[PDB]
RNA sequence: CGGUAGGGGAGCGUUCCGUGUUAGGGAGAAACGCGUGCGUGAGCCGCGUUGGACGAAGCGGAAGCGAGAAUGUCGGCUUGAGUAACGCAAACAUUGGUGAGAAUCCAAUGCCCCGAAAACCUAAGGGUUCCUCCGCAAGGUUCGUCCACGGAGGGUGAGU
RNA sequence: AGGGUGAAAAGAACCCCCAUCGGGGAGUGAAAAGAACAUGAAACCGUAAGCUCUCAAGCAGUGGGAGGGGGACCAGACC
């Protein structure tokens, strides 16, 4: 089926009382960083943000080893946001009767944990192929081989989704 | 039965290997064989030599518009009154006749020359908004268009021969 | 560093594969040189007879353009630039766009010789305006003449090219030197030919 | 601005600060090692050493000078008992300074001053 | 003085982004830091 | 009995949205504005077909002006014109500008047509 | 066969009623999303790796029947902006302790402020805020292990 | 002002992260519909992939369309 299925964990923190923006500041760092370096900043960053965020990283990777049964070295975080929650509003008053209004934001965190080395057979075996001699090994095996062994990152990583199925290698 | 048997190996062991989709059987035909190139034609093939027409092109006159047609070839034009699909028509408005070895030209018209075509379709074009708007008079009409077309294709050009050419000569 | 990891040679193994195969299967290009009305090729593709022709990118590649020589000396200011401006323009070419650069390069020699009627050379006055108040300055025709005399003539052209992207972009084909010579003689420049009566002044 | 004006501010005013760098001596020398704030560190540097230099003369003078200092007594006396000893032969130099971890709740940078 | 209009939707995407970027230097020392007292050589620095 | 507007907007403006896919800003988001987006859309879009037939006729003379002046030292578009009509020859500014431009030769013997009777 | 004020003609849609306990519909209705479909347009017709029980067409009837403007109106969400501010210029400091976590909670040692009060008590008022144990969602302009906050259990004794 | 988890609370045992909240598996269920729970539009906040902007002047579109990319079956078309 989908490569969203092998390699990733999934995990959502729920209203963490971050507010949307000042947690995203840390977020955007960590996004696409192996899961050791992740951990030791997250560990010595200023924002305070950075600690629920890490309690939550570090779950992530028990998800993986666990349920999973992924390897905690070849972790890295492939996908993650940082989405709005439930914000709870207050009025104070103010200079000469005027209110305003206070908003006390939450936000949801997703960390999608991606391992690395799965795949990695039909990977670097692939790599291992010019582009002719691919092709060439691809005509003999039936189409569920053709489907079996492509079903890698591999289409995506080197960007020849759309030219396969124009080679007539495939069937949507 | 290789997919159901590689999917269900990839569902029960997670970690696939590349042994079992790809048995050590298959070794790939070598790069210079018979069998490389009979695949290798099949998924990359090589484009394949042009259809052969006449070289020879026409400026005719249809509806009050000239196009230049070269046989072969579909263009659209208006609304023929009274034509119908499968239909063969000669245009008689002929104003130029090019051919790499010489080219006519009319006075107005090229005599006795014809255009042979054949009218495949009947259509209405892609439909063109037509919006009236005045700013502030509180005033806008919305109103399509679309107009009738018809699509006819150019067969072959004939009767020119008899008629003077010219022709740069160096 | 360029990585040679199995990946990224994969990657541009590929790209080639793919560039290939569109090269493969696309519309030969036939550049506009006694270029017959069609190839047996074309004639399968899109309809470029019956609707108008725009230029391509093969065409106007910048490789390509002629080069021209103006000898400034006793030629007159304006109906020069003219001339000069119809062929950084691409006016008289059959292939002309407004939209694209089909132009040549024209280099300008001897632009302290170049002439001009009247009185202007102490009359005719070149300003520019700082942006703070009180911040205009003038030169006459002549003082300019004698420190920078090539800002006259690429002045008088810029004048008359267009304004805007494609106006800038043009005026940097105006190659211009206070001396007989140019560095050029690589590019191999032919003469401007000048059809105009009046732009030639005899004393 | 401050060309070569050198003195240690401490975000306080003339007569706060005073009394704060004059605390925080008696308690480096009370217990010898303690843990503050960068800019306070640096800034008590100086005066440790000054109480340092006062006891190593032993003077009644430099006693009374050093009481009027120091809160406590008792931390003067044992001053002037000890420095002859431990730091007879140390010219200058009287403390360690080594940085941590910034503190949680503001994000001062933090420090460890002891008596070397 | 007030904001004669509202602030469009991509140019306070850039503000926020360079807002954000401050947090990209604070990752580097951060990374340093730790990479630091990762070797337990430093002197001048002290863990609990 | 009461009736809620229901759908009945919400179809609209959607189907107005459509229209204006691909508007840079605002213009692609607030319905508001997307009414008025779309109606100058139409409304330029009415104009310039009109402009359209204008321009191409501007195009083709300038055209054919330049694949002209080539020829003859006094040659212009003006005296070519006058001349393919007192030898009665239909060719409008289309067929002659993209003749001048995909068959170059073709229009040196025009020309030549011209000139020989001319003479 | 331009068209404002303005008049006249021809239509489309919405919810409901008649036909009707209709045709159709857990073999997927309404709705929501889509279209190289058809209309002069209002719109129609077709389609759904959504949705989960209703409900057309035709020929008629009725209106709480069509929104972009009312400094309309009610909710939602932005912008200003991670900006101004954080409520006196009595002042905090360090060592321990508890704790997953301490500039802020407890204790000790200093230092500082009020002292015709910033002290102790009583009227009015408030109404359980008092005390103990537990808690840390919201409240507290930061924090929080703490609280006049939340939960449970107590507490006010008169011949003068 | 605050209505609509499911037919039935069958309201999620047990393990893992774990101070709680919250989460990921497993288990219940036609469906997780997972308790802030039924359809779930827009504004608004993002994330990923395709093309593209750092000599530029502009009610942001439109007619022309260079170069690049995508799903086709009337492959000369559409996006
Ligand atoms: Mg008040
Ligand atoms: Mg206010
Ligand atoms: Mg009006
Ligand atoms: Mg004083
Ligand atoms: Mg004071
Ligand atoms: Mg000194
Ligand atoms: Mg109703
Ligand atoms: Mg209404
Ligand atoms: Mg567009
Ligand atoms: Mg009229
Ligand atoms: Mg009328
Ligand atoms: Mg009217
Ligand atoms: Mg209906
Ligand atoms: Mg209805
Ligand atoms: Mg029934
Ligand atoms: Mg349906
Ligand atoms: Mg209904
Ligand atoms: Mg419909
Ligand atoms: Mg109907
Ligand atoms: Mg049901
Ligand atoms: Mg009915
Ligand atoms: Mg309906
Ligand atoms: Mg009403
Ligand atoms: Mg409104
Ligand atoms: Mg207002
Ligand atoms: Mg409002
Ligand atoms: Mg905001
Ligand atoms: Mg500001
Ligand atoms: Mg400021
Ligand atoms: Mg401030
Ligand atoms: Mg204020
Ligand atoms: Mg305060
Ligand atoms: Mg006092
Ligand atoms: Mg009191
Ligand atoms: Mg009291
Ligand atoms: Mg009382
Ligand atoms: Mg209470
Ligand atoms: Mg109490
Ligand atoms: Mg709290
Ligand atoms: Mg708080
Ligand atoms: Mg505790
Ligand atoms: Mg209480
Ligand atoms: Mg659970
Ligand atoms: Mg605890
Ligand atoms: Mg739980
Ligand atoms: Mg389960
Ligand atoms: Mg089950
Ligand atoms: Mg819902
Ligand atoms: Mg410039
Ligand atoms: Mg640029
Ligand atoms: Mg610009």
């Amino acid at each position: 089926p989908e490569p969203g299925k092998c390699d990733e964990i999934t995990t959502r923190g729920y209203s963490i009382s971050m507010s949307v923006d000042k947690a995203r500041r840390v977020i955007d760092q960590i996004r696409g960083r192996s899961y050791a370096e992740t951990l030791m900043i997250l560990e010595l960053m200023p924002y305070r943000a950075c600690y629920p965020i890490f309690k939550l990283i570090y779950s992530a990777a028990a998800n993986a080893s666990h349920n999973k049964q992924f390897n905690k070295a070849n972790l890295i975080i492939s996908k993650a946001e940082v989405n709005k929650g439930i914000t709870l509003k207050k009025v104070k008053p103010r200079a000469r009767g005027r209110s305003y209004m206070i908003k006390r934001p939450t936000c949801h965190i997703t960390i999608v944990l991606r391992d690395i080395t799965h795949f990695d057979s039909y990977d670097k075996f692939l790599e291992s192929l010019t582009p002719k001699k691919l092709i060439a090994l691809l005509g003999l095996m039936s189409t569920g081989r053709r489907r079996e062994l492509l079903c890698g990152r591999f289409r995506e990583n080197h960007k020849i989704k759309s030219f396969l199925y124009k080679i007539a290698l495939f069937k949507r | 039965l290789k997919a159901e048997f590689e999917e269900f190996q990839r569902p029960p062991n997670q970690k696939p290997q590349l042994s079992d989709v790809l048995p050590d059987d298959f070794q790939a035909p070598e790069p210079g064989t018979p069998e490389y190139n009979d695949i290798i034609n099949q998924f990359l093939p090589k484009k394949g030599p042009p259809p052969p027409r006449e070289e020879i092109f026409a400026v005719v006159v249809i509806g009050s518009r000239q196009y230049i047609v070269i046989p072969g070839r579909w263009i659209y034009t208006q609304r023929l009154k009274g034509a119908t699909v499968n239909d063969k028509i000669v245009l008689n408005k002929v104003l130029l006749v090019g051919t790499k070895a010489s080219t006519y030209i009319g006075t107005p018209i090229v005599t006795n020359a014809a255009v042979h075509a054949v009218v495949e379709e009947q259509l209405l074009d892609d439909k063109v908004i037509v919006f009236k708007y005045k700013k502030k008079k509180n005033y806008r009409r919305n109103i399509g268009h679309r107009q009738p077309i018809t699509r006819i294709k150019i067969t072959g050009i004939t009767g020119y021969e008899d008629y003077p050419a010219s022709t740069l000569e160096a | 560093r360029k990585s040679t990891s199995a990946s990224t040679k994969c990657t541009e193994e590929w790209r080639q594969l793919k560039e290939a195969v569109k090269k493969e299967f696309a519309i030969p290009h036939v550049p506009l040189d006694q270029r017959w009305m069609f190839t047996l090729e074309e004639a399968t593709g899109p309809d470029i007879w019956n609707t108008t022709w725009y230029p391509k990118s093969a065409d106007h590649v910048p490789t390509d353009k002629k080069w021209y020589v103006v000898d400034a000396t006793d030629l007159i200011l304006g109906r020069m630039a003219s001339t000069i401006a119809i062929h950084i323009r691409g006016k008289n070419l059959a292939s002309y766009t407004p939209s694209v650069d089909m132009g040549a390069f024209v280099i300008v020699v001897n632009a302290d010789k170049v002439a001009v009627s009247g009185k202007k050379r102490t009359q005719k006055l070149y300003r520019r305006h700082s942006g703070r108040p009180g911040g205009l300055k003038e030169e006459t025709f002549d003082q300019l003449q004698k420190r920078i005399p090539e800002r006259i003539i690429e002045h008088a052209v810029r004048g008359m090219l267009p304004k805007g992207r494609l106006g800038r972009y043009l005026f940097n084909h105006l190659k211009v030197y206070k001396g007989a010579e140019h560095p050029h003689q690589a590019q191999q420049p032919i003469d401007l030919p000048l059809r105009d009566k009046r732009i030639r002044v005899e004393k | 601005m401050k060309h070569g004006r050198k003195i240690h501010r401490l975000s306080r005013p003339a007569d706060q600060r005073r009394a704060l760098l004059r605390g925080l001596t008696t308690q480096l020398l009370k217990h010898g090692r303690i843990k503050t704030t960068r800019a306070k560190a640096s800034a008590m540097r100086k005066y440790v050493d000054k109480m340092i230099t006062l006891a190593k003369e032993g003077s009644l003078h430099k006693r009374r000078q050093a009481l009027g200092f120091i809160y406590e007594k008792q931390i003067v006396h044992a001053l002037f008992a000890e420095v002859p000893e431990r730091y007879g032969d140390r010219n200058g130099g009287y403390t360690r300074i080594i940085r941590t971890l910034p503190r949680r709740g503001d994000n001062a940078p933090m420090a460890y001053i002891e008596l070397v | 003085a007030v904001p004669k209009k509202r602030t469009s939707i991509y140019k306070k995407r850039i503000r926020k982004n360079i807002w954000k970027k401050k947090g990209y230097w604070a990752a580097l020392k951060a990374f340093s830091l730790a990479k630091s007292l990762s070797t337990g050589n430093s002197k001048s620095f002290f863990v609990r | 009995t009461r009736v809620k507007r229901g759908y009945i907007a919400r179809r609209r403006r959607k189907k107005i949205r459509f229209f204006a896919s691909s508007f840079r800003g605002a213009h692609s988001r607030l319905t508001r504005t997307i009414a008025q987006q779309k109606i100058r859309a139409l409304v330029s879009a009415h104009r310039d077909r009109d402009r359209q037939k204008r321009d191409f006729r501007r195009l083709w003379i300038t055209r054919i002006n330049a694949a002209i002046r080539e020829r003859g030292v006094y040659y212009n578009y003006s005296k070519f014109i006058h001349d393919l009509y007192k030898r009665q020859l239909l060719l409008n500014r289309k067929i002659l500008a993209q003749i001048a431009i995909l068959n170059p030769n073709c229009i040196y013997m025009i020309y030549n047509e011209i000139i020989k009777k001319e003479d």
